[PDB]
């Protein structure tokens, strides 16, 4: 997500709440600190894609 | 006095007064620790100790970093391509970093000069022994041998050991950071050229093949700077040999030259079926290696039926004939290749005393024989490594 | 009564000024050797019976080094021996020190690799041993030396002559090795005084004191 | 914070010792030592028959010498080939048999709470290449240790013969042998795995970056990308970099002790010559054989290195 940008909380948590993420990472066993598997096989394909807008909104 | 001021500058640490991984001690050492490789010392104690983690390796040395060879051979690459109607990344990649290459040349001539010295001290201390003692028994007129000389050739065979394993050694260290120097530009280079790389030329090239540019290609390129110098170093190794042989025995070394020769052809045919055969041997470990797969992700049902008996069986047929019968096969050319190896050295020296026996009415005296076996042991190196050498700069080609 | 057979007899100096061989073998290297029995074995029970285990201080090209030369001087001694004429061999002041300094190389080997562990200072017994050794083997060099340059005869052949020399380079360097080399330690307040970390060595000539003669120098 | 270096598991040697019938290793040594026992009287009588021909102006009786000489190389030549089939099919083959079979009935009869607890892929990587490596790997590289152990053994042995006051000269040398083979067999182990740990960190991001090549270049992050596949390169050079200068320390060290050893056996040599009792047959051979001793030391520090890489398959 952050994608080589300098963490700010504030966006950060609003960005991850404005993606809608939110539920799909209290899934994650370690939710935005979970590794995505190799090949990203990890995670679904709406995730994926709504993680990729999260990166493209954090930016 | 001289001594003392040599152990003065050599041994002490220069002192100074008043989370990172340190700076490499390559930077830190002077000639004597370079030339030693003294400076490895430390992490060779600190692993000794604990299991070495990435931050217990020291950063890299002044000139190792991929930006700056990176940049380094990019200036030169570019100047390649803008200069020359039918540009030539090996030349590219020799301006950059044959310095390297040729002081390591250098070396390698010292050490070829070096190794086939040895052998003259060994001839010169036997026939000594020999005029020595031919002269004590007759004492038991003026100007008589002196024992000194046994001791100084001693110790000439001391500084010929001691100054031939610096050299060598140097010579060692200058190809394999120009093995590193290269693999770590032309790394560099070909990620910088894939971010420029279009679309259509990417897909064209498979994404597997463009990472096996990185991952094997370049390997192959480092792996040739270990072996490039023996280009010539093999000619020339093998010429001083053939030279020093033949002052020793005569035109009977022409026999334990050809039967080397002769034994190269048979050295690589057997070669070819031996990694032919563990070859065959991978493939059958694979196929067991499926039979244990589909057992182990299948294991509750065929716990749950009891059909481990009879899969069981399965696995052990397959292990039992088919892998085990490949690896006796392996085995047995395993003992013929090292049969081979241990008479060839033996048989090229009993050949070449039998044709120097049969024809020269030289007596075959010991400072003839021993420095034979010692020559042919140095001669066996370079016939046996040619092959190799030309396999990898074809590969590289 | 008189345990020697040299004409030069136990008086301490000779008619030149060298200790005769006689007090070389028969007191300096003999005392020498009994100095690092009697000494050297208390320090090793002491240094055995202290701790199970040791203060982890880390092997080093220092320590293989003294092992390897402690074993190379009893090469040596070795060799030595058996250079012993049968003359020689009736002389007791040279067979006794022969056979005592062995005893006592057996000992200061022992003694080293358990001190390399167990003590933070290079051990007393050991610097005093190798310095009485460099000294006693340093002067029956010049004893045998003077020998030859008067008498025109060296009184142990020139092998044995080789093999003094050689004892006097290799006591020589593992005095250096027991007195010089730091022991290394592998993994707001003011430091520890040196004189409780400095071998006996640096207590008699007080170069413990060299590092605050610096800083003074240094800064105020 | 760190994990200390643990001694040899020696009981894993003698249950791999216990797999090859140890009947069957006792006479796979056994031919190594006549191997190599009639190559070192090969050379003692082409010792003896130099000597001959030295003392007799011409080469007399050319044959019969020439005839024992061949055939004491052709002894050690079939001692070598008996050695190996030994090895392979009684030893390394008997092994492997019976420790795939012990451990696919372990396997099978443990509960199904093992398979629940351990992936099945660190199960699969034990089935495949632990069983790999003990199939060929580690049956070659012990008889690569025990054929150059041997070959030390001997040529210490012959050089002794000729002047047995080199074996004050070898004890020192033993302790500073065994001090560099320690430090090596245990830093470059470490530093080898340091090397392939971080060797594919470099092909993993390049496939990921030809992967995300279009985005990477959208945001030009390029600078950054750039930037990560360079440290990926340096870190993996930091990790060669020690494990190829190892070699270098190693091989440096062994040819310093090769070289003492070419000096004591020469000089203890020149002195028996002084001594009155010294051939040339006889400095002709030790001092070949202390010339050869360099590269079988070599060889027996880096197959100590392979045994205990490939024993480790045997502990697993
Ligand atoms: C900062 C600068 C200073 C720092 C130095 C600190 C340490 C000092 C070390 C230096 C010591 C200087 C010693 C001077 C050398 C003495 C040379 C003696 C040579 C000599 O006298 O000639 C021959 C002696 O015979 C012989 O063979 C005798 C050989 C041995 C002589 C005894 C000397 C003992 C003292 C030397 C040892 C010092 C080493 C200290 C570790 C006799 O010849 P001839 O003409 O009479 O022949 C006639 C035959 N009929
Ligand atoms: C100058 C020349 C000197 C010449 C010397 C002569 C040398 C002769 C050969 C010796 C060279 C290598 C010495 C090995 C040092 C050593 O052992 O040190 C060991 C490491 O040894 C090895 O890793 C390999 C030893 C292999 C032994 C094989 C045992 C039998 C196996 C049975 C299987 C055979 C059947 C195969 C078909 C570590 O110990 P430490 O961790 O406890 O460390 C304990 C410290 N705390
Ligand atoms: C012909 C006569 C010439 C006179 C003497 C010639 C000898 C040449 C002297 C060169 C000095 C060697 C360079 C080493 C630099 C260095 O140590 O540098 C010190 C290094 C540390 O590395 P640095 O160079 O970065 O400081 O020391 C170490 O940490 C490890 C030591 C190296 C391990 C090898 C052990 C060798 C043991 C030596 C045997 C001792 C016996 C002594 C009595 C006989
Ligand atoms: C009869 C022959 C005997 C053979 C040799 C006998 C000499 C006895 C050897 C004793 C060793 C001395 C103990 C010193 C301990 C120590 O240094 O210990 C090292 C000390 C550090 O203190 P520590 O003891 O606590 O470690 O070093 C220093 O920090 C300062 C050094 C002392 C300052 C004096 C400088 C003297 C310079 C010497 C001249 C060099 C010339 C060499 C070529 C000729």
């Amino acid at each position: 997500i952050l994608f080589g940008h300098r963490y700010d909380a504030e966006f950060y948590e609003k960005t991850i709440k404005a993606c809608a993420l939110t539920i799909d990472l209290a899934i994650l066993m370690d939710g935005d600190k979970t590794l995505v598997g190799e090949k990203g096989i990890s995670l679904s394909g709406g995730q994926k894609a709504r993680l990729s807008l999260a990166r493209a909104v954090y930016a | 006095t001289c001594a003392s001021i040599l152990l003065l500058e050599a041994l002490p640490k220069k002192p100074l007064m008043p989370t990172r991984r340190k700076p490499n001690p390559y930077d830190s050492a002077n000639i004597f620790s370079r030339i030693t490789f003294s400076w490895m010392s430390g992490l060779m104690k600190t692993g000794y100790e604990k299991y070495l983690v990435e931050a217990d390796l020291y950063k890299l040395p002044r000139n190792f970093s991929s930006e700056e060879l990176s940049q380094k051979l990019e200036k030169n690459w570019e100047n390649e391509l803008k200069q020359k109607s039918n540009p030539s990344l090996s030349w590219a990649i020799c301006r950059t970093f044959g310095s390297k290459m040729l002081l390591a040349a250098f070396f390698k001539a010292i050490h070829d000069v070096l190794a086939f010295t040895q052998p003259q001290l060994l001839r010169i201390l036997i026939k000594f022994v020999t005029d020595y003692n031919s002269e004590r028994q007759d004492d038991h007129h003026p100007q008589k041998l002196p024992i000194v000389r046994g001791f100084l050739i001693a110790f000439a065979m001391f500084l010929v050991g001691f100054t031939q394993t610096s050299v060598l050694h140097q010579y060692f260290l200058n190809v394999f950071n120009t093995g590193m120097y290269i693999k770590s530009a032309l790394t560099a280079l070909i990620y910088q050229k894939s971010l420029v790389l279009s679309n259509e030329a990417s897909g064209l090239s498979s994404t597997g093949d463009i990472v096996n540019l990185m991952s094997v290609d370049v390997q192959k390129l480092q792996d040739l700077t270990q072996w490039l110098n023996l280009i010539w170093s093999g000619p020339f190794q093998i010429i001083i040999c053939l030279y020093s042989l033949y002052k020793l025995l005569g035109n009977s070394m022409w026999v334990g030259v050809i039967i080397l020769v002769i034994m190269m052809p048979l050295n690589s045919f057997l070669m070819r079926i031996q990694k032919k055969l563990q070859k065959s041997q991978m493939k059958y470990k694979d196929e067991r290696t499926r039979v244990i797969s589909e057992i182990l992700n299948n294991i509750k049902s065929l716990k749950l039926y009891a059909w481990e008996k009879p899969y069981r069986e399965k696995l052990e047929e397959v292990r039992n004939n088919k892998e085990l019968k490949n690896l006796t096969k392996l085995g047995c050319y395993m003992a013929v290749t090292s049969f081979q190896f241990n008479i060839v050295p033996f048989l090229v020296s009993c050949c070449t005393f039998a044709v120097f026996v049969y024809t020269e009415d030289r007596a075959l005296t010991t400072d003839l024989v021993f420095p034979a076996l010692t020559l042919f042991n140095l001669l066996s190196f370079p016939l046996m490594i040619i092959p190799m050498v030309l396999n990898s700069f074809i590969e590289a080609s | 009564c008189k345990l020697c057979r040299s004409p030069e007899g136990f008086g301490p100096i000779s008619f030149y000024g060298d200790f005769t061989q006689c007090f070389i073998d028969g007191v300096i290297l003999n005392l020498s050797a009994i100095f690092m029995i009697t000494f050297g074995i208390r320090d090793l029970v002491n240094l055995c019976k202290k701790k199970h285990s040791g203060i982890k201080y880390r092997r080093n090209w220092i320590i293989v080094s003294r092992m390897a030369l402690v074993l190379l001087e009893i090469a040596f001694v070795s060799l030595a021996s058996l250079n012993i004429s049968k003359e020689e061999a009736e002389n007791f002041t040279i067979v006794s020190q022969y056979a005592s300094t062995m005893l006592s190389l057996f000992v200061a080997l022992a003694l080293h690799w358990i001190e390399y562990d167990r003590s933070v200072v290079a051990n007393t017994v050991l610097l005093f041993y190798w310095l009485f050794e460099t000294f006693g083997n340093f002067a029956k060099l010049i004893n045998i030396l003077i020998r030859h340059t008067y008498e025109g005869i060296w009184y142990s052949g020139q092998t044995g002559f080789i093999l003094t020399l050689f004892q006097v380079i290799t006591c020589a360097s593992i005095l250096l090795l027991e007195a010089l080399p730091k022991k290394p330690l592998m993994p707001t307040r003011r430091k520890p005084n040196p004189y409780d970390s400095a071998n006996i060595f640096s207590r008699i000539t007080f170069s413990w004191m060299s590092g605050l003669m610096k800083t003074g120098y240094e800064k105020y | 914070e760190h994990r200390e270096q643990g001694k040899v598991k020696w009981n894993i040697y003698l249950e791999y010792a216990k797999a090859c019938n140890p009947k069957s290793v006792c006479v796979f040594i056994l031919f190594i030592v006549i191997s190599m026992f009639l190559s070192v009287m090969g050379n003692v009588w082409l010792k003896h028959w130099s000597e001959v021909n030295s003392r007799y102006g011409s080469n007399p009786n050319a044959a019969r010498y020439l005839a024992i000489y061949f055939a004491l190389g052709i002894g050690s030549a079939l001692a070598t080939l008996i050695q190996t089939i030994v090895l392979w099919v009684f030893c390394t083959i008997h092994a492997s048999k019976y420790l795939h079979n012990l451990m696919t009935n372990s396997v099978l009869r443990a509960p199904m709470t093992f398979f629940e607890t351990t992936p099945i892929g660190r199960i699969l990587n034990r089935f495949s290449n632990d069983i790999y490596k003990v199939d060929a790997l580690l049956g070659r590289t012990f008889s690569q240790f025990f054929v150059n152990a041997v070959k030390v053994t001997f040529t210490i042995t012959v050089i002794c013969a000729t002047t047995w006051q080199f074996i004050f000269i070898i004890i020192p040398l033993s302790v500073f042998y065994i001090y560099y083979q320690q430090y090596y067999l245990r830093t470059s182990r470490e530093l080898r795995r340091l090397d392939s740990i971080t060797r594919s960190p470099i092909y993993s991001h390049f496939q990921e970056t030809l992967g995300g090549l279009a985005t990477v270049r959208g945001y030009s992050q390029q600078k950054r990308f750039s930037h990560i596949n360079q440290c990926r390169i340096d870190n993996n050079m930091s990790a060669f970099y020690p494990s190829i200068n190892a070699n270098r320390w190693l091989a440096y060290r062994l040819e310093l002790i090769g070289s003492i050893i070419i000096l004591g056996a020469a000089t203890l040599s020149v002195f028996r010559l002084k001594q009155g009792t010294l051939t040339a047959g006889m400095v002709g051979l030790s001092l070949s054989y202390a010339l050869q001793i360099t590269q079988t030391l070599n060889w027996i520090v880096r197959m100590t290195v392979e045994v205990e890489t490939n024993i480790v398959s045997v502990e697993r």
